[PDB]
RNA sequence: UACGGUGCUGAAGCAACAAAUGCCCUGCUUCCAGGAAAAGCCUCUAAGCAUCAGGUAACAUCAAAUCGUACCCCAAACCGA
RNA sequence: CGAAGGUGUGCUGUGAGGCAUGCUGGAGGUAUCAGAAGUGCGAAUGCUGACAUAAGUAACGAUAAAGCGGGUGAAAAGCCCGCUCGCCGGAAGACCAAGGGUUCCUGUCCAACGUUAAUCGGGGCAGGGUGAGUCGACCCCUAAGGCGAGGCCGAAAGGCGUAGUCGAUGGGAAACAGGUUAAUAUUCCUGUACUUGGUGUUACUGCGAAGGGGGGACGGAGAAGGCUAUGUUGGCCGGGCG
RNA sequence: AGGACCGAACCGACUAAUGUUGAAAAAUUAGCGGAUGACUUGUGGCUGGGGGUGAAAGGCCAAUCAAACCGGGAGAUAGCU
RNA sequence: UAAGGUGAUAUGAACCGUUAUAACCGGCGAUUUCCGAAUGGGGAAACCCAGUGUGUUUCGACACACUAUCAUUAACUGAAUCCAUAGGUUAAUGAGGCGAACCGGGGGAACUGAAACAUCUAAGUACCCCGAGGAAAAGAAAUCAACCGAGAUUCCCCCAGUAGCGGCGAGCGAACGGGGAGCAGCCCAGAGCCUGAAUCAGUGUGUGUGUUAGUGGAAGCGUCUGGAAAGGCGCGCGAUACAGGGUGACAGCCCCGUACACAAAAAUGCACAUGCUGUGAGCUCGAUGAGUAGGGCGGGACACGUGGUAUCCUGUCUGAAUAUGGGGGGACCAUCCUCCAAGGCUAAAUACUCCUGACUGACCGAUAGUGAACCAGUACCGUGAGGGAAAGGCGAAAAGAAC
């Protein structure tokens, strides 16, 4: 039992990318921007709840943020945490 | 809307909570699909939410 | 550190001088003895590391009477 | 408080548009008011044409329009019924 | 989970 | 030919780290000179 | 933990 | 076939010989210069616990988080402006 | 109705200078008499910036090496595709650690960067991309060594060190083959496994550590046998008849 | 067996040429020495400036060494240019 | 306080608001991740890993709080060792770290000068260290003076580059006394009487008075030149306001201000008035700081370098008298004068400015002025300490050039 207010923190956004496409279509796996501090547990108990799909699994990577420019000004985008969940067999997102 | 609130108990606000929480979470789905057109929502439900999270405070006291 | 219980006498700096008065610094060190007192109120042996003008004043005093003043500095025995 | 406000009549005192009446369209808080038919500039507006627009003018280069008397005016502050209201300092008529 | 403040 | 720089960062951390400054109180010193100069970066951490 | 050095 | 590549279908699939610096080998032999530590692990009991805790085995069930993971790496990405 | 500044011209004083005015400039300037000085530059191998000269000279970074056809393009010696040629092959191949940190992949752009051109790039810009119970880190354990409650010592700062506690380069559980992405894979998928721990149940039960013991746990050299990786040949199977 | 022998890796640096506004602030090429040892190498650790370390050359201690580097005393002093 | 607004580059989007919960400003609150003294343990800062107690659960878990060290006190416990003590645990309270100068203290150079150099100088400076405060320190005569007197300390001007010190070299350099700033005195070393009366502290209520947002705030037109008027010219007007800034060129009257007059729900500085809780005033009787003063030895400080060298401090060894007594008056003695050490507190005049507000300059004006007018302690360089730039201006308005 994670609170239901954390749980409405945890995923940020879909993940939308040809790589996400494909692992829906094939794998069954949505693909999700997560809370940086997200642990695979938090997101499988979100998604259960809020998306209203079983899960089988969640795998998690932390994807590091790139270095750019600005008009000669050097700065750098934030990291963020990708989750690829994968939905029980027949769960259809 | 601070008066509004004010007038409400902890477990009507715990649930007022819950129920911007959720809206929040609904508006951040549809602004990350391109779906939300109203941007402004987004500032509006987290600003509800930092106010009932203030009464909370509040009634449980400084 | 050098330092006598009682008196509180430490180093203290100085010149040795020449014949041709050549300054050098040096130091002078109290002359301090780890020593064993009898205490007969507390019936116990105190140990003080104690300059020989603390074992005077000791003498002079009383052990009692000096003890109680390191009480009073919050130095320890 | 500001004495040249929006949707008021004034009077250009300064500039191109010397002696020329608009409506205050628009209160900057650069301290330049836009005035509806002043102050005319020829943006070329990239696709898009040509377009005659309302450049900002300076508000102390625009005075109220007294109306009664025909004439720029000055702006003063009285409180009237526990509330502070503008008139105009010549005739000393609220606005 | 929520240390951060929730 | 090998010169001088041979990088490694655990040597680097400890040698002129954040913590191997705060360990003596010349290091401290060092710190509060550049806290006083301004400097955007403290130490090499 | 130790006169080994621990 | 969008000339990049996709989808499908699929035979034989053995033997002999040679053979490491790898494995048996933390071995064996031999020598003197005489070749870490600590835990995991196994075992022993102490005080204590004493028809329990705990042990053991079987089965079931759940858990195994977090962070790294791209790319270069004898080099055009590292140390040498 | 044109200040300072800039640039000409004319006049003028013994000189430093002064005055006038054309053009430029577009908002300041300042008589006189006094007052005060960051008050005068050609040198200091002066200092900073700019710009010359040598000079369109040297050089374009391994003498492994190119040739041609086609494509794209404003343009092709250099990019793409093709055929040929050459070079490395205990490497100039492959995989890593360290270190770096997006350089990776895709699209797009060619100013600058690339010692040339560049349609190309580790360059610009945008988007994508890193998936683990078993790999590694974290973690348990210690080495050198570090820190170190008390403590001992030292004008102060501090020094040393006990219990401790850190510290890998060492000890400590477990996953393989195949498939797959433009870009990850012992991480995804398929197939087949394994490890440690928590609960619950069933049966049988001496359990219990900060303690004891065992173990972990160790050198150099040499020799030989048994093997496998691996290779070669035959057989087999498919294709070939130049 | 061996501070044994020949010889790659590996460690070194005797000779020559080149290079000397270099490809390189010490290298390249052809030869050369050691190559089971007083060997070599990775990771980490310790020694600090009149101090270290030195199979000893005043060698080395971050391209700096008969007293490192940085900051300060500091505008040292300069009968000299 | 308001008719506008959602900070900047920086538009746009989607909104919010217009008579009062838009925005903005001020008071008081709330929230306030992680690192950092960093404090639950660890650590390569911004990370890794816990214990304990409560509460909760879907038994997978979740939430919340506490857990550093040292000092002090308290309780409890508890060795050798019988008492006891050391030690142990727990609780409360405090500390810790940072900060530009000024301040007190512990240590303490050398270059340099002396035309070399050692005494001496530089200098008790630089620097290191410890500690404090809004200031610090000092301070209520064992002080000077000179036979007259003064009356704590501190600071300023003189005395005076004097007296002196000095390889009598280089240099160092008073005091007495005078003029000023500012002024303030007290307590313990002890009982008794009388009582809590004096005076400052602490913590409240008022009371004014500042501060932290604000409010009102005078009076100009015509014409000429011009892209534009604030300029010229003409004629007016305000001024307890002609400080200053802005506006299309130079504005008392266009705008913002300025003089002047007002303002606080709330917090808070200060000065008083008045409770409460500590605090004890006053009088008589006393008492009167000992390993100390002084001495020997070694140093140091005094302007004073051991000198004929007083005086102060003390590392070392000693060691009085204690009011019928003792210190000082620049070797020393006598006489006389003067003061009372070995306990302590104490405002003001004085020092300083990291920082806040206002105001000023015969200060700078982009190679100047800060290193930095600008996204600068940045880029960049360096293992690191550390070093450390360059770089301002379209226009009145972007009207920033459709086609
Ligand atoms: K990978
Ligand atoms: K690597
Ligand atoms: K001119
Ligand atoms: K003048
Ligand atoms: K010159
Ligand atoms: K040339
Ligand atoms: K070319
Ligand atoms: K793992
Ligand atoms: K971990
Ligand atoms: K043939
Ligand atoms: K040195
Ligand atoms: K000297
Ligand atoms: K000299
Ligand atoms: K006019
Ligand atoms: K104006
Ligand atoms: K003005
Ligand atoms: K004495
Ligand atoms: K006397
Ligand atoms: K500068
Ligand atoms: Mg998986
Ligand atoms: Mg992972
Ligand atoms: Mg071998
Ligand atoms: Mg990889
Ligand atoms: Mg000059
Ligand atoms: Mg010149
Ligand atoms: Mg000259
Ligand atoms: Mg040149
Ligand atoms: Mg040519
Ligand atoms: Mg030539
Ligand atoms: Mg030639
Ligand atoms: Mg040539
Ligand atoms: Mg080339
Ligand atoms: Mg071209
Ligand atoms: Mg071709
Ligand atoms: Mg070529
Ligand atoms: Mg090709
Ligand atoms: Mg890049
Ligand atoms: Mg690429
Ligand atoms: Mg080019
Ligand atoms: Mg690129
Ligand atoms: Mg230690
Ligand atoms: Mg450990
Ligand atoms: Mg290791
Ligand atoms: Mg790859
Ligand atoms: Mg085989
Ligand atoms: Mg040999
Ligand atoms: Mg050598
Ligand atoms: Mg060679
Ligand atoms: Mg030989
Ligand atoms: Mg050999
Ligand atoms: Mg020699
Ligand atoms: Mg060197
Ligand atoms: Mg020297
Ligand atoms: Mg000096
Ligand atoms: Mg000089
Ligand atoms: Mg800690
Ligand atoms: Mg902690
Ligand atoms: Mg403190
Ligand atoms: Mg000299
Ligand atoms: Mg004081
Ligand atoms: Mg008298
Ligand atoms: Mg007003
Ligand atoms: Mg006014
Ligand atoms: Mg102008
Ligand atoms: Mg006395
Ligand atoms: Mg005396
Ligand atoms: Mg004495
Ligand atoms: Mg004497
Ligand atoms: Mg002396
Ligand atoms: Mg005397
Ligand atoms: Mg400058
Ligand atoms: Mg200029």
């Amino acid at each position: 039992m994670i609170r239901e207010e954390r749980l409405l923190k945890v995923l940020r956004a879909p993940h939308v990318s040809e790589k996400a496409s494909t692992a829906m279509e094939k794998s069954n796996t949505i693909v999700l921007k997560v809370a940086k501090d997200a642990t695979k547990a938090e997101i499988k108990a979100a998604v259960q709840k809020l998306f209203e799909v079983e899960v089988e699994v969640v795998n998690t990577l932390v994807v590091k943020g790139k270095v750019k420019r600005h008009g000669q000004r050097i700065g750098r985008r934030s990291d963020w945490k990708k989750a690829y969940v994968t939905l029980k067999e027949g769960q259809n997102l | 809307k601070a008066k509004e609130l004010r007038e409400k108990s902890v477990e009507e606000l715990n649930t007022e909570l819950l129920n911007l929480l959720r809206e929040q979470f609904n508006l951040r789905m549809q602004a990350a699909s391109g779906q939300l057109q109203q941007s402004h929502l987004l500032k509006q439900v987290r600003r509800d939410v930092a106010r009932v999270k203030t009464l909370l405070n509040e009634k449980a006291g400084a | 550190s050098r330092v006598c219980q009682v008196t509180g006498k430490r180093p203290v700096t100085g010149n040795n001088r020449s014949h041709a008065l050549n300054a050098t610094k040096r130091r002078f060190l109290p002359n301090l003895h780890s020593h064993r007192f009898w205490v007969e109120s507390e019936k116990r042996f105190v140990t003080l590391r104690v300059s020989a003008k603390g074992m005077r004043v000791i003498d002079k005093k009383g052990i009692d009477t000096v003890l109680a003043e390191l009480r009073a500095r919050g130095e320890k025995y | 408080a500001a004495k040249i406000r929006r949707d008021d009549e004034v009077i250009v005192l300064t500039g191109k548009d010397k002696g020329k009446r608009g409506k205050v369209k628009n209160v900057l808080s650069s301290g330049k008011v836009i005035v509806e038919g002043i102050n005319l500039v020829k943006k070329h507006q990239k696709p898009g044409g040509i377009v005659e627009k309302e450049a900002a003018i300076q508000v102390s280069n625009v005075a109220i329009f007294n109306a009664a008397t025909g004439k720029a005016d000055r702006v003063g502050f009285r409180f009237e019924d526990g509330k502070k209201v503008r008139f105009f300092k010549s005739n000393s008529e609220t606005i | 989970k929520a240390x951060r403040a929730s | 030919m090998k010169r001088t720089f041979q990088p490694s960062v655990l040597k680097r951390n400890r040698s002129h780290g954040f913590r191997a400054r705060m360990a003596t109180k010349n290091g401290r010193q060092v710190l509060a000179r550049r806290r006083a100069k301004g400097r955007a970066r403290l130490t090499v951490s």
